[PDB]
């Protein structure tokens, strides 16, 4: 399975300019896609969306009339077109796979990203900590607080804890509340009621360290806390 | 030959005959006692309101 | 105008009410089956318009025939367009009929496909539409308050409406003879025979009821009014619940699903 | 509305199945669904050339029309419990063998299961093809070898043209359905194209009638 | 000569049927009456899914009470979902004489099987998202009739050539095979455990069959014609059948004999499945006069009917928890119940 994406570079604002990316393999034509965007040494920021069959597509209140997203399904190929660029959009650009059925694990593959740089009402997330060290073997905790409850008439708590290991692509931990992703090691865990959620993690290795994120998805606008940073 | 069948069946036979059978009247007050403790389990013997039904609408 | 004979208006009450209640009596046996095929539905619409074309004409002429009452310019023209939607929505469901039994033989490999249950519903309620709407006409001398354009827009429609299902038939007894020639010459005068058993009587007991009346009428415009002509419309304004009296009969029973099922139910 | 963004992509998809699966739904009225019976002699295997595990399905094109044939002779087992998948069928086409008479336990055989075949509950309205096979073969034991063997009963000549000819009365009088079903008899010409070509002309009747009896015309 | 067999054949035979009837002192129905009447029962139509354009042939309920699939004579096998009638997966089968489905325990795996004399195995959850196929067990000689699920690496198949035999999923090749039945074989149950399993032929036979000894143990007969369905009770310890006679029956497996018998004049048509309640106390026997009915087990009264259907029933199912019922037919539409 792989994501592949190119374009980029240097713009001058005001300028237009078009991201690709390419599937192998991985059945395109099945997904529906998103691009999560995050600016350099701040916390994740969202683009675009687009869902199965070239139907449903949403936007972000920045760029609603700035940039069109299109997907060419015979080739498997997924498009997002920009004009009027300024300093506000640098920033890195993620497609998001995701997968939208019962008992499913939605955002759970992040492409390579791409760098692009400029030429020169809503639920709010918070997070107060930063750069805690702690030695390993030790116990650890996270949290990270929500404006609005979460918890919804289904059942389900939109809430989601990824994991950017530095120099890497951000991977999924924490679908929903209860559960985690496959192919991350179990000592991870994750607890919460209400409108407040703590992450617990059990023993400590070295590979653990790097910094967090949380995520709100109950209704479409999608919010991201700060960075926290764990330490050695 | 079918002489080979033949022992076979019996052999079969001779296997099936000889388990060991207790009382059918026994057998049958489990069946009750397993209804009556599991009888509060069965949302098709006493219905549930509507509140908790997940299939409401 | 209130032209009558006093004799006739006693005597033809009696055949008006018994034509209304057979018209009424075998268009709801027919609607009882509600078997349930795409093409049923098109017989429904005619059982309910024959109902709605019997109540409606049964009240009108006798009051307008036996004792008078008046109405405004705003009135009996509101009241003919009530007893005009009901005679050219039925004749809409005869035409409605005629064309998937002409492609059932004009393409017979191609016929289950075509007729589907949401394409019946949806020409059964646009001819329901138009045939309400032709009060349209009236907000822009047999008949007291008509105006000329109205006798001249409605014989267009029904004229073509009857010559449609005249050809349609003919051309059908036709390929099935050409087909049941071409079968028995090159595979060594049953199928078609069966056809003409009734598409004959078909061509026959629709035109015959409404022949005159479309001659009448047309002879107003295209002549001159008198005494005589009135006196034999009075009568012969009969003959189209007299055709709604057997329709109910020669397309319904003629099916050989229907004629059992009934009997069954 | 009361949908999450979750749950409102979990109908899009639900709408986009649908949308597939009529569009492979329909591509399936296009086509005839043709069943074969009969012993397994080496007819079967020429009348498959004359067109060009368990179940053996074979497809062949001509004149537009795409026929699909289900030689379910790979199964041999009780055949009251899988018979029922066919219904629906186009028509059966079946097959014989003429110079079987004298063998006249096969004969009996195939006219037994022809009988048992036909009154079906499961196959009350559909035409059977009848083929008739190895006249080359007939034309010559008929000339020393009488047809008194199958039939002692058979008061004619015995005479070739009136010895073929007496097999079809006995099989098309085996029908109990005159008014719903009719046999299309058939004699192999094996040289030439009138094997298909028959069928082709046989299949159209029954789909009118059919036609005709659903519009309600007849 | 085979004269010698007669005389041993009669005394096992004999000696059977003694010690079956010895140990029958009182029928289910005598220490029964007591109990009060369940009263009568309905239930309505909280649920309809469309999509299938054929009959339907068979269906099985998830491990998690939401999730459900069924399988039509088109080439279609599809995955719902029950609580908002949401479809989730979509699978085109290769040959369309199918038969048969099954819903793994874990809700990974999903195998099937038809009139190719083969049975498959499909995987769920790819790193693609599309369902796969993983392995074809062939070695049957006659169409398949049931297949059931132990576990991830080990399938039960059956099929009408009189053989069911066990498989090892991972390497292909049949580990067990059990042999003993003259004709088709129609069924099989799991036992709670996963230890047994039982079966039913056109024999009028069912036949009890050790998993891991390879080795039958026990039989039981009294059916009047071919056996359709079979269905394993609660406990553990009981099943019951459903045969072409219109008659369908209790059997226990510690004292050796026929139960109960569940039979009513105004039907004259066959059952075509059953299926039981959460503690035990309904029995829902679907059947071939278009509709299907419900009975108490404990008194053998029908308390009511679930009428929706204008075609024969083909397959019906239970849920885990106890919520619901659904139910197939060859109309093509699965109607759940509540
Ligand atoms: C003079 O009228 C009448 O006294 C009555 C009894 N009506 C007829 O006698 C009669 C008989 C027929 C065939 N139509 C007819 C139907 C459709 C369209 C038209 C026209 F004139 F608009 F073209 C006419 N009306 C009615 C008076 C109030 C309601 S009915």
């Amino acid at each position: 399975v792989q994501l592949v994406e190119s374009g980029g570079g240097l713009v001058q604002p005001g300028g237009s300019r078009k991201l690709s990316c390419s599937a192998s393999g991985f059945a395109f034509s099945s997904f529906g896609m998103h691009w999560v965007r995050q600016a350099p040494e701040k916390g994740l920021e969202w683009v675009a969306y687009i869902s199965s069959g070239s139907g449903t597509i949403y936007y972000a209140d920045t760029v609603k009339g700035r940039f069109t997203i299109s997907r060419d399904d015979p080739k498997n190929t997924l498009f997002l077109q920009m004009t009027s660029l300024r300093s506000e959009d640098t920033a890195m650009y993620y497609c998001v796979r995701s997968i939208y059925y019962y008992g499913s694990s939605p955002f759970d593959f992040w492409g390579q990203g791409t760098t692009l740089t400029v030429s020169s009402s809503d639920i709010v997330m918070t997070q107060a900590t930063s750069s805690v060290p702690v030695t390993p073997g030790e116990s650890v905790s996270i949290s990270c607080r929500s404006s609005k409850s979460l918890l919804h008439s289904n059942g389900n708590t939109y809430l989601y804890w990824f994991l950017q290991r530095p120099g890497q692509s951000p991977q999924l931990l924490i679908y929903r509340m209860s559960n985690l992703a496959s192919g991350v090691p179990d000592r991870f865990s994750g607890s919460g009621s209400g409108t407040a959620f703590t992450l617990t993690i059990s023993r400590l290795e070295a590979e653990d360290v790097g910094v967090y994120y949380c995520m709100q998805h109950l209704e479409y606008p999608l919010t991201f806390g700060a960075g926290t940073k764990l330490e050695l | 030959a079918s002489i080979a069948q033949a022992r076979k069946l019996v052999e079969q036979l001779k296997m099936e005959a000889n388990i060991d059978r207790i009382k059918v009247s026994k057998a049958a007050a489990d069946l009750m006692a397993y209804c009556e403790a599991h009888a509060k389990e069965d949302p098709l013997l006493t219905p549930v309101p509507a509140s908790e039904n997940p299939f409401r609408e | 105008f209130m032209v009558l004979n006093p004799s006739q208006q006693l005597a033809i009450a009696v055949l008006s009410l018994t034509l209304g209640t057979f018209t009424v009596l075998e268009n709801l046996l027919v609607l009882c089956v509600i078997r349930c095929r795409p093409s049923y539905h098109f017989i429904g619409s005619l059982a309910v318009a024959d109902l709605l074309g019997s109540v409606i004409f049964v009240y009108s002429f006798i009051d307008f025939h036996v004792f008078h009452r008046k109405d405004s310019r705003n009135v009996f023209l509101f009241k003919l367009g009530g007893v005009t939607a009901s005679f050219t929505a039925s004749v809409g469901s005869l035409f409605l009929t005629a064309i998937d039994r002409y492609i059932s033989i004009h393409r017979p490999l191609a016929y289950k496909r075509i007729v589907t249950r949401p394409k019946a519903v949806v020409a059964f309620c646009l001819m329901w539409t138009i045939a309400i709407v032709i009060a349209v006409l009236p907000l822009l001398d047999i008949f007291p308050h008509i105006d000329e354009t109205y006798l001249m827009f409605w014989i267009g429609v029904t004229s073509v409406l009857l010559l449609f299902i005249v050809y349609a038939y003919m051309y059908i007894l036709w390929k099935a003879h050409s087909h049941a020639v071409r079968m028995i010459q090159r595979g060594t005068a049953r199928m078609d025979i069966r056809l003409a058993k009734t598409l004959v009587l078909i061509l026959v007991v629709l035109i015959i009821c409404w022949g005159p009346l479309l001659a009448i009428m047309v002879y107003d415009v295209f002549g001159k009014m008198n005494k005589l002509i009135k006196t034999v419309f009075a009568f012969c304004s009969m003959l189209c619940l007299l055709n709604s009296t057997v329709n109910p009969i020669i397309y319904a029973l003629r099916s050989k699903d229907l004629r059992h099922a009934f009997r069954s139910m | 509305c009361t949908l999450s963004a979750e749950d409102k992509a979990a109908v899009e998809r639900s709408k986009m199945i649908d949308r597939n699966l009529r569009e492979d739904g329909e591509k399936a009225a296009r086509e005839v669904k043709l069943l074969l019976l009969g012993a397994g002699e080496s007819g079967k295997s020429t009348i498959v050339k004359q067109m060009k595990t368990g179940i053996v399905e074979t497809h062949f094109t001509f004149k537009d029309l795409h026929f699909k044939m289900f030689d379910v002779g790979g199964q041999r087992s009780e055949r009251k419990k899988w018979i029922h998948c066919f219904e629906g069928v186009t028509a059966i086409i079946f097959c014989v063998a003429l110079s079987d008479y004298d063998l006249m336990n096969r004969m009996h055989e195939s006219m037994k299961l022809f009988d048992s075949i036909c009154n079906n509950k499961w196959f009350t309205d559909t035409s059977i093809i009848l083929f008739l096979n190895k006249k080359d073969l007939f034309e010559e034991k008929i000339k020393k070898s009488p047809l008194t063997i199958c039939y002692p009963e058979y008061a004619g000549s015995n005479t070739y043209e009136e010895a073929a000819a007496y097999i079809q009365c006995q099989f098309e009088d085996l029908n109990k359905r005159k008014d719903t079903k009719e046999i299309y008899t058939h004699f192999t010409c094996a040289t030439d194209t009138k094997n298909v070509q028959f069928v082709f002309d046989a299949v159209t009747d029954v789909i009118i009638k059919n036609n005709l009896k659903d519009c309600g015309l007849f | 000569e085979l004269d010698q067999l007669r005389q041993e054949a009669e005394q096992l035979k004999n000696q059977i049927r003694d010690a079956r009837k010895a140990c029958a002192d009182a029928t289910l129905s005598q220490i029964t009456n007591n109990i009060d009447p369940v009263g009568r029962i309905q239930m309505r139509t909280r649920r309809t899914l469309r999509g299938h354009l054929a009959k339907i042939y068979a269906m099985h309920w998830g491990t998690d009470s939401r999730l459900l699939v069924s399988a039509s004579q088109d080439g279609k096998l599809i995955i719902w979902d029950s609580y908002t009638t949401n479809k989730v997966h979509a699978i085109p089968l290769r040959s369309s004489w199918v038969m048969t489905c099954a819903y793994a325990p874990s809700g990974n795996y999903v195998a099937c099987g038809g009139l190719d004399n083969i049975c498959s195995i499909y995987n769920l959850k790819t790193r693609e998202g599309n369902v796969r196929v993983s392995r074809e067990l062939a070695g049957h000689t006659g169409y398949l009739s049931c297949c059931r699920f132990l576990d991830d690496n080990q399938i039960v198949t059956s099929s009408g050539d009189t053989t069911c035999a066990l498989w090892d999923i991972e390497t292909g090749q049949q580990t067990t095979t059990f042999t003993g039945h003259t004709g088709d074989v129609m069924s099989l149950s799991l036992a709670p455990d996963t230890r047994l399993f039982v079966s039913g032929a056109c024999d009028a036979s069912a036949k009890l069959w050790d998993v891991r000894e390879g080795m039958c143990r026990q039989t039981f007969t009294g059916h009047e014609s071919d056996i359709n369905a079979i269905c394993f009770f609660p406990n553990g310890n009981a099943f019951a059948t459903g045969s072409d006679d219109a008659t369908c029956r209790l059997f226990d497996l510690r004292a050796d004999q026929e139960l109960m018998t569940y039979s009513h004049d105004n039907i004259i048509c066959g059952i075509t499945s059953v299926s039981f309640s959460k503690s035990g106390r309904l029995l829902l026997a679907g059947y071939d006069d278009f509709n299907c009915n419900v009975w108490d087990a404990l008194k053998a009264d029908r308390a009511g009917v679930l009428a929706g259907h204008d075609n024969r029933v083909s397959c019906l199912g239970v849920t885990d928890d106890g919520m619901a019922v659904a139910t197939g037919s060859w109309d093509s539409f699965l109607k759940i119940w509540n």
